[PDB]
């Protein structure tokens, strides 16, 4: 607040921190996995 | 839901009588905000020209 008689710190001693994470839209992934496998053993 | 409501403090009345001047003020207080998590997620159509 920085305005009344008596104050903190600094501005830290103002926020809350949060662990929170967060993430936007991600594009989906459709052409990876349906075609179906040929397994290999060899070159 | 990309849209949050930041909000300290709700509505709130205060009544207060200042009777050097023989009214009765009356106080109203709120805290808020608009804000979104990400840069995107609004469009709006307007008249032509």
């Amino acid at each position: 607040n920085q305005s009344s008689s008596v104050e903190v710190s600094s501005e830290s001693y103002e926020t809350i921190f949060s662990q929170r994470i967060i993430r936007d839209l991600q594009k989906e992934l459709v052409v990876g996995a349906l075609f179906e496998e040929l397994p290999m053993s060899s070159k | 839901d990309n849209f949050v409501m930041p909000r300290q403090r709700a509505v709130t009345v205060e009544r207060e009588r200042q009777a050097g001047k023989q009214r009765d003020a009356y106080y109203v207080t709120q805290r808020v905000n608009l804000q979104r998590y990400f840069e995107n997620g609004v469009v709006s159509g307007a008249y032509a020209a």
